[PDB]
């Protein structure tokens, strides 16, 4: 009874009835763009290494 | 006269080598340009 009454009191102190307009979307978006930059560079490095192997292969 | 054919052999050899080097160089140029463009737009 003590714990649940205390937590209903604490929830009464920090309730607002408003849907919390904060977010973390933009940072996730920028992190996704950074990772796709890295992936693009990886594919291009694979292609350059493959042409180098074709040149050295003969 | 055979040394002329030797010259033609090595000429064809490094013709192919130079064209492959041009492809490697073009891909490096394009990767550098893409990296600089994509990193320039992030700000």
């Amino acid at each position: 009874e003590a714990e649940l009454s205390a937590q209903i009191r604490y929830l009464t102190q920090v309730a607002t009835g408003q849907p919390h307009e904060g977010s973390s979307y933009s940072s996730r978006k920028d992190c996704q763009m950074a990772l796709k930059r890295v992936d693009y560079a990886r594919l291009k490095l694979s292609d350059v290494a493959r042409t180098c192997e074709q040149m050295l292969e003969n | 006269s055979e040394e002329r054919r030797e010259i033609a052999e090595v000429n064809k050899k490094l013709k192919q080598k130079n064209q492959q080097l041009k492809q490697i160089m073009d891909q490096l140029r394009n990767l550098i340009w893409d990296i600089n463009a994509m990193l320039a737009m992030r700000n």
